[PDB]
């Protein structure tokens, strides 16, 4: 459904709780899964500079 | 796959069947609730057999009745599908009776009603889901020939057409079996193997999994793979996060710390007693464990002195006295005692040394072999 | 081949050392601890 | 072009679904493939692709 800023929102606290848990490879894809989705939408300032 | 045989029965039974540990009344609730649960009228028969139970009666012909009416109508159903469904339908009525032969407990006509479903189907898969049936039946019962048979089965079946779930499954219970017997080896290399992929949680959760694979790799692998494999495992460190013991355990190991490493090898020792796969292993688990925390800090000394040995174990300096005097004894450890200033040299063996000796020994297998072969022959 | 009738006739590799009857390891390092 | 030098012209259309269907079971035969994967959603997915 809509709302992909909030779903790039959604998928890097996956990444971040990944990160948090040790388990890197699963953090790093759920990142790149987040900086795929954005690169589609309008990222603000500060959704930018969380996923930066 | 469906729990059938819940494994966690058996768990609990045989954590029931151990001195210290008898009518705690926790145990026997969760297996009575279970056993009622599931209508296992013969399995309480055989319990009450085992452990000398009060049965009641009461209960029990409730259970006989729900159980014998269960099988009436099971049969009818069967006996309706042959005389008017086909074979598609007839095998479906045929495996429905035996899974629930299997919830009730009754083991050799189970095993009797999956031989005839297996010799009649011919789907690939539906032949796998029947193996892997008997293979959990054979965990859950201990049956060691019943067990090998299945798993060479399984195998044949996965070399005449199988897919990647089977066989992660059929790895998940390799490993099960090979804990089993006491093949850390194997264990550790199918756990390891399987652990980013587990989904057998009919056998155990995830938490369990990760445990077993933890202690297994620990007592079968060395430093650097443990090093690649677990202390730098993703989805290893991910379930330690939550599981705060055996984290300390597998990093006491491996960070060199020994006080903690023994206190969390008493820990596991007593968790793996109570285990009961692992029930007949905790001895040899904790003997092989302290040698391989005394040669690791023996493998970066020349010369350790007992006293600094016990102090860094966690110990007094006649329990490490004893311990390696068991070990050098035994052969397991490269160093000597010197007890009248009380020292503990380590004589392991030079590169060149040990490859002289490796060279004796099967060369000496080889010459024998040849020995006997010329003799054969030669006349 | 020849047969020497002249003379009448745990899946495990178990080591002798798992045979030793000692208190259990819990035990031993509780009492250690306890003592020193 | 001609026949008798070119007897027989055999066209080798985009395959229809089916023929997908089959050149991705014969790609992902050796493949690891997880359960509950429907290579025949795939190929509906692939419209108009060629092998």
């Amino acid at each position: 459904m809509d709302d992909k800023a909030l779903l790039v929102e959604v998928q890097l606290l996956e990444s971040k709780t990944y990160h948090a848990l040790s388990n890197l490879p699963k953090a790093r894809a759920a990142l790149t899964s987040a900086r795929t989705t954005a690169n589609a939408i309008y990222c603000p300032p500060k959704l930018q500079a969380t996923l930066d | 796959l469906p729990k059938n045989p819940d494994l966690r029965i058996a768990q609990l039974r045989f954590l029931l069947s151990l001195p210290e540990h008898r009518g705690d009344a926790a145990v026997r609730d969760e297996l009575m609730a279970a056993v009622r649960d599931n209508n296992m009228a013969p399995y309480y028969e055989a319990l009450c057999k085992s452990l000398d139970w009060q049965i009641d009666v009461d209960l029990l012909n409730k259970m006989k009745k729900a159980n014998e009416d269960e099988l009436k109508r099971l049969d009818e159903e069967l006996e309706d599908a042959e005389k008017n469904l086909g074979e598609s339908e007839i095998r479906d009525a045929m495996m429905a009776k035996a899974e629930y032969l299997c919830r009730i407990g009754d083991k050799e006509g189970a095993l009797t009603a999956f031989r005839k479903t297996y010799d009649k189907t011919v789907a690939l898969g539906h032949r796998l889901d029947i193996v892997f049936y008997l293979l959990r039946i054979g965990l859950f019962y201990m049956d060691n020939d019943l067990i090998t048979r299945n798993t060479e089965k399984a195998k044949s079946l996965i070399e005449e057409g199988g897919d990647w779930d089977r066989r992660n499954r059929l790895k998940v219970y390799q490993g099960l079996y090979c804990v089993a017997i006491r093949d850390f080896k194997q264990a550790a290399e199918l756990f390891l193997d399987t652990v980013s992929t587990f989904t057998s949680y009919e056998l155990m959760d995830y938490k369990t999994f990760v445990t077993y694979t933890v202690y297994v790799s620990m007592i079968a692998l060395e430093r650097p793979d443990l090093r690649e494999k677990v202390i730098k495992g993703a989805e290893i460190l991910e379930v330690l996060h939550s599981l705060p013991a055996v984290r300390q355990y597998l990093f006491s190991l491996y960070e060199c710390r020994y006080s903690v490493f023994f206190q969390s090898l008493a820990v596991v020792e007593q968790e793996m007693k109570k285990d009961w796969l692992f029930a007949p292993h905790y001895r040899y688990y904790v003997r092989e464990m302290r040698i391989h925390a005394y040669s690791q800090l023996l493998e970066s000394y020349r010369s350790l002195t007992l006293g600094y040995m016990a102090e860094a174990f966690g110990v007094g300096v006649e329990f490490i006295d004893q311990e390696l005097s068991r070990f050098i004894a035994a052969g397991r450890l490269h160093c000597k005692i010197d007890k009248v200033n009380e020292i503990v040299e380590t004589n392991r063996p030079d590169s060149k040394n040990w490859q002289y000796q490796e060279t004796i020994k099967k060369g000496d297998l080889l010459l024998n072999r040849v020995q006997k072969l010329s003799r054969v022959i030669n006349m | 081949d020849d047969e020497f009738e002249e003379f009448p006739a745990h899946v495990w590799e178990d080591n002798w050392d798992d045979d030793n009857v000692e208190d259990d390891f819990s035990n031993q390092l509780r009492a250690e601890l306890e003592k020193h | 072009l001609r026949p008798g030098r070119i007897d027989r012209k055999i066209e080798f259309p985009p395959p229809n679904e089916e023929a997908r269907l089959d050149i991705l079971k014969i790609h992902s035969r050796k493949m690891n493939l997880t359960r509950g994967i429907n290579l025949r959603k795939i190929a509906e997915l692939m419209p108009g692709a060629s092998g």
